[PDB]
């Protein structure tokens, strides 16, 4: 993710895991959504189940 | 008397003259500034 200007970016890709969890090959990431979010992003915090 | 309620009426009936008529009006309001984007015209599109 990014805040570039606004206009946030997210960008996903999902790779079937292999043996090791944060492995080495490599892989492309393509963008999701960019809609324009205009607000000054600082912090940042996840959510659980 | 001077005692009056801050609201009065638009009674309306189908037989005023032009100046006492239901006009209906509605204004529309735009922020045309530096801000990103997010309602446009009807931009046109045709053949290849
Ligand atoms: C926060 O984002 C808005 C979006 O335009 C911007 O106006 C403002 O300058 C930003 N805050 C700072 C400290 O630059």
């Amino acid at each position: 993710f990014k805040n570039i200007d606004g206009y946030f970016k997210i960008y996903s890709k999902h790779t079937p895991i292999i043996g090791r969890d944060f492995p080495q090959g490599f892989s492309a990431l393509e963008p999701l959504v960019d809609l324009p979010i205009g607000i000054n992003i600082t912090r940042f915090q996840t959510l659980l189940a | 008397p001077n005692c009056y309620f801050p609201l009065q009426s638009y009674g309306f009936r189908p037989t005023y003259g032009v100046g006492h008529q239901p006009y209906r009006v509605v204004v529309l309001s735009f922020e045309l500034l530096h801000a990103p984007a997010t309602v446009c015209g009807p931009k046109k599109s045709t053949n290849l």
